[PDB]
């Protein structure tokens, strides 16, 4: 682990190359520490930053998605599009490489199956559709009480990282049906689930871990509350109703105050 | 050069139009070993008297014919000694030679594939559960002229597919590469040659009740007659057992 | 238990049957098709 | 007792899992393993066979085996003959060994091997453009066009067939294996380089192809491959 | 593991020997590499085909049957001839050794007994079946809740590998009780099951996973879906009622297009 | 493991001492193999008998009692002579020397005690009985849900083995009592049964495994069905009901056929 | 505690398995083993000895 | 078998343990990890880059 | 735990009845029977 | 298992994939950022 630096002394300074001046402009942040400013102490500092390391940071296991059995059956299109507070956090860089480990909480009794659809190939739309039976696509039975299913998804790039931003498309100028952003870009899969009891509650709850991250390109955290999924539209239209029907609210985090220097 | 020549003892073929040999599996035919050996008894090994070159009828190759097969060892259960070791003996085992030969003219156009496919479960006709009976997977020389795909195909008495765009087995004619295969090519060669080995999961078995191989040609381009008046064109099959064994002498199982 | 910067290969029930998938990969080619030629 | 815990997939039934489970007979003996010719270690091997591509598929011409065939004759003009868009879940492909190997898997990479075999009769002559479109391009609609990506060019005599690599040109690392536009291929086509020339007027010839993957071929992500469907109980 | 070939450098080449023509007649595949067609640059190349080997590719433990307790008892024959896409990828090969461990998914509860009875005996018919007294017949007890049953049967061939295909008959030339196929070839036994108690549901799911594979002769994948087990038969007879009487369809799933050259 | 031995070559022999020939009087089997007989050749055999050792074939866990609880009561005296099917497999030899360990199969639920009575002693003769307090009789308490009850019990012989079959009496001469057989040789106990809860079904399954067997004189198979237990009667008395009493049944198993030489 | 797993099959009772369970009756001492005479180890060798084949059978 | 026992949290599912779990699709072979300029291991060097505080912020 | 490219036989109940089956084969022969002679 | 006063970092599972949270840190710098300069 990697401790921060310890506080050297400075005494009184007189200089004629000031630490303390430079430029804004140049595109570099502040090399100052309080050795330049103030008359300092040697302070044996043993603070670390390991808790804000990208494993640790992205590593806690959120919720991605909820989904809930209708007819004993669910389904589930992996990502984390859908849920605000972890979109965040991955969207503090560009691109991401990591496995992931997917827990399902359930609420449910009896006996579940969850299937692991690979792109490319039709899900079950149904308990007892017949495409629950499968020779090659990766499932998992487990029975609720006594404990909560567990994977690890490795990743599935088609590309060295998963873009969390694309400003391209995946069609040509003058197609009609172009979709913007990392949508085409890759692909998880799905999870299905079907029920082969009644038994208990109908609420799936899929929690998912990144592990291995890689992250490459620091981005400016999200300022607005996400309106779609898969968009960076921040415009978010409140009602359809009436005369207030195209109104639109930004809805960010800034607070205002009643004077500059008298907070 | 493409000259070739293949004496099989007291039989000679020789073909000067010809491509390489298919060695099946890159595998020759071998006299079964003691490691892989079952009975107990010392087996008899005809050589030259039942290895040699059978060659069957010849079928027409026309326009609108869909192809032919034949089952081995079936093919030679009536050719020489050969033949005869199949019905006094329980088991046995062997490899063949198969030499496909259609030559037309340079003003003649058509396609062969000649597959060798092991364990070749043909499909009945069509309809209900029927195993296809033993009489229409035996005959012999013969073979079976494939006819072809129609809902007016006779589906009485056990009778096998006829379709060879499904390899009669119901997958694709054109993966049927997969097996050790040739094209004859009349604008290319006029003939072909594949030695398979002896090739089961079982060190010999009966001759008569199981069909190991199966010979196939299909007309994958139909015959164009050019300039010329003849329409059709023989096609023979001659084949030789390779390393031929036999195990426990008995009375014929012939009638 | 049966047999053994380390590895351990350890079977549980005592029987070859009983392990798991066979990881261990060396027979190969595709020569015996694709190329199933005498010369 | 020694202190454990169990985490979460400890109780689960994973379909995909590697475990060892208690061998009901015990001290049953397998029958001996002798040698079979033919031992087949890797599915990849199977793909890297030739096999024919049913080029001909058409409303009349499916079921039959002139599905595999196509006519070429004598044109004062060149042609587009025939196109091959590249995917793995195309007709075209899903049906031969190589695309119904790499049906079970979710995405591939690597290099195609298409060959074309013309049959006709022995004074029959012919050049041919095989051009390949590389990936993000148009079909090209004209062999200005189509000469402008990875093509051969075919002498037809005295050797039957020809073969033009699809070479892997990819943006990413892998290719769906069902068609998309983000991972799309491009397009193989066939065309006239000069003519088929038959000795006599009316002549008229036939082209067959076949695929196999190259040895750098690679697929991952095993799946359920599109290519069987169970609609009844087999009884 | 075994890495796919790097793609190694080549320029611009005049050669007398062309490697693009070839015969398709010989019965060979093409070695032609992007290196004998273009100008290539050497390529670092570390993809693997280990998930296509014959051990990964077959050993996803499939779905082999489903049988219902129907008076708390159940019965089923071991086979994989009942599931089309399982059955699909045994028979890209046409003998196959392997070992296989049963896992059996059941959604009953209480406490379930599954006899394996060795091919040559009779096994139980109902439940209370004196015959669930055994004292050779391998059997497995054991309470749906909480785990589920696995076991290993190791290779029971009568030969060194399972036939997929096979060519002949059971019996001689006259006989017109004559089996072709390889049902007469092995018989895997069958797993008898019943309930000591009621309880849940009558479900009971038969998983497969075959493991230590040998595999022999590559076949052309099936074309067509099964109509029967153990057949080979594709021609589908849909109804009996009237004048579609004796229509068959073959069920393939070559698609085709409007146009060759056009697509 | 043994394997079996392999298969030598043999020529063509004229010999002087004829090893087909023998006398079936001298009480001795024929050593004759293959190579005395016909010409042979060298096969390699790696066949083993390991499944046919005392071990394996008596070491499956047979089911050698059943007992219902009455009023949440059971009570069984531990004997092999209830079943025929274990019973006609430990009498292949007259001696057996064995450990056994000893499942409890029962589809009851909630609280169970089993009770190991050693002879001598009295046994608690219902559920509530005060001698289910016991300090030096050895009891088991088990939850049939989660888990099946097991224990080994040793050797108990008052000999070195089991008698299978005794020719003896305990008593001498003139006593009215004597038993004959091998029911006064020894006794292994019996088990006590109750349920300290109501809950589920009254079923209780004994299933016992011997284990490090030693057996001794080999026995004809019992060649016709037992009639009752400690006695080797096999007259059979199918009704007391009417004119057919005083008929007795032997129940064999020898089936007969039309011909000689037409087999 | 240590990270474990339960496969299937671990809460099973197999009737053909081979595992180790609590001696009841702990601290039991056997009866001596003495020499008897006929000592089998293998089921084999009673099917290596000759016996008569009913060969009359019939009605 | 071995003694074992099952202390207070070994059945839990907390959110931020750190564990192994068994790998669905085995055999998978990840995209190759080429060189992506940028990489940040650390979200304290996002805290350590200069940026605006909207000292301004009013009605 | 009791006793002992490897194997481990580990008896964790410590009683020798305890332990599985006994897989440790040595003695046999056929001639007790087959051929039981004098000479 | 898998790999290796002391310690033991223990693969359950077989692959690299399958297991937790990598701990090992070293790459590391502020200064393609803060200080993103030629000279």
């Amino acid at each position: 682990v990697l401790v921060v630096p310890d506080t050297k002394p400075s005494g009184p300074q007189h200089t004629t190359k000031p630490s303390i001046l430079g430029a804004m402009e140049i595109g570099a942040s502040s090399n100052a520490t309080p050795e330049s400013t103030i008359e300092t102490r040697y302070v044996y500092n043993t603070n670390t930053n390991a808790e804000a390391d990208v494993e640790m940071f992205l590593g806690r296991s959120a919720l991605w998605g909820k989904v809930t059995l209708t007819r004993q059956y669910a389904k589930w299109e992996i990502n984390f599009q859908e849920q605000a507070h972890i979109r965040k956090k991955f969207e503090f860089f560009t691109y991401l490489r990591f496995d992931m480990e997917v827990t399902i909480v359930t609420n449910n009794k009896g006996l579940m199956q969850i299937m692991f659809v690979p792109p490319g190939i039709d899900h079950p739309e149904t308990h007892d559709d017949r495409k629950w039976d499968s020779a090659s696509n990766p499932s998992v039975f487990f029975q609720p009480k006594s404990g909560f299913p567990r994977f690890t998804i490795p990743f599935t790039g088609l590309a060295s990282a998963y873009y969390m931003f694309y400003d391209g498309y995946d069609k040509p100028k003058g197609s009609d049906n172009n979709e913007y952003g990392i949508a085409p870009t890759n692909d998880m899969g799905l999870l299905c689930f079907r029920t082969l009891d009644n038994s208990g509650g109908n609420d799936v709850k899929i929690y998912v871990k990144p592990k291995h991250i890689t992250a490459w390109v620091p981005r400016p955290p999200r300022a607005t509350q996400y309106t779609h999924k898969y968009s960076t539209n921040y415009h978010y239209k409140p009602n359809s109703s009436g005369p207030d029907e195209h109104v639109l609210k930004d809805r960010h985090f800034i607070k205002t105050r009643p004077l500059i220097s008298s907070a | 050069d493409r000259l070739k020549q293949i004496t099989i003892g007291n039989s000679t073929i020789t073909t000067q139009d010809s491509l390489h040999t298919v060695l099946a599996y890159g595998e020759w035919p071998t006299y079964l070993s003691d490691i892989d050996a079952t009975s107990v008894d010392k087996p008899t090994h005809p050589e030259t008297s039942a290895d040699r070159f059978y060659t069957l009828d010849s079928v027409e190759w026309q326009v609108g014919s869909h192809g032919w097969w034949w089952k081995l060892p079936d093919a030679l259960k009536d050719m020489g000694v050969f033949g005869q070791n199949m019905y006094y003996h329980s088991m046995g085992r062997s490899g063949f030679i198969i030499h496909t030969q259609c030559n037309a003219t340079k003003f003649h156009s058509g396609a062969l594939i000649v597959a060798v496919i092991p364990e070749h479960q043909l499909a009945y006709v069509g309809g209900v559960k029927v195993n296809v009976g033993y009489d229409h997977t035996h005959p012999g020389q013969s073979g079976h002229q494939i006819r072809g795909p129609s809902q007016s195909n006779d589906r009485s008495g056990g009778k096998p597919d006829e379709d060879p765009l499904f390899n009669c087995n119901g997958t694709l004619l054109g993966n049927i590469t997969i097996f050790p295969h040739q094209i004859i090519n009349l604008r290319t060669n006029n003939s072909s040659t594949i030695v398979v080995p002896y090739i089961n999961c079982v060190p010999m078995d009966n001759m008569l009740k199981h069909n190991n191989l199966s010979l196939v040609i299909i007309p994958l381009v139909p015959l164009r007659p050019g300039s010329s008046g003849i329409n059709s064109v023989p096609i023979t099959v001659t084949i030789a057992p390779y390393k031929s064994e036999f195990s426990g002498a008995m009375e014929a199982q012939r009638q | 238990g049966a047999q053994v910067i380390k590895y351990f290969n350890i079977n549980y029930y005592k029987d070859s049957a009983s392990s798991g998938l066979s990881r261990q990969d060396f027979s190969q080619d595709p020569s015996k098709f694709t190329q199933p030629l005498v010369d | 007792g020694l202190p454990t815990r169990l985490p979460s997939g400890s109780q689960q039934f994973m379909t995909t899992e590697d475990e060892q489970s208690p061998n009901i007979l015990p001290g049953f003996h397998p029958s001996k393993k002798i040698h079979i010719p033919g031992m087949i270690t890797n599915v990849m091997h199977m793909a890297r066979v030739d096999s024919f591509i049913p080029i001909n598929n058409i409303q009349g011409e499916v079921g039959k085996v002139s599905m595999y065939y196509i006519t070429v004759t004598k044109k004062t003009v060149t042609e587009r003959i025939l196109v091959l868009p590249l995917e793995m879940s195309n007709t075209l492909f899903a049906t031969t060994l190589l695309g119904e190997v790499l049906n079970y898997y979710a995405n591939w990479s690597g290099s195609i091997t298409i060959t074309f075999m013309c049959v006709c009769d022995a004074f029959s002559t012919g050049k041919f453009l095989v051009a390949y479109t590389p990936p993000g391009g148009k079909l090209p609609e004209d062999r200005k066009q189509a000469m402008l990506g990875v093509h051969i060019i075919w002498d037809l005599g005295l050797q039957s067939s020809c073969t033009i690599v699809v070479p892997w040109i990819s943006s990413g690392f892998y290719r769906r294996t069902k068609a998309d536009s983000f991972t799309h291929g491009g397009y193989v086509s066939l065309w006239y380089q000069t003519a088929f020339v038959p000795p006599v007027s009316g002549g008229t010839g036939s082209i067959l192809a076949t695929c196999s993957a190259c040895p750098d071929m690679s697929v991952r992500m095993l799946r359920d491959s599109p290519m069987m469907e169970q609609k009844n109980e087999l009884q």
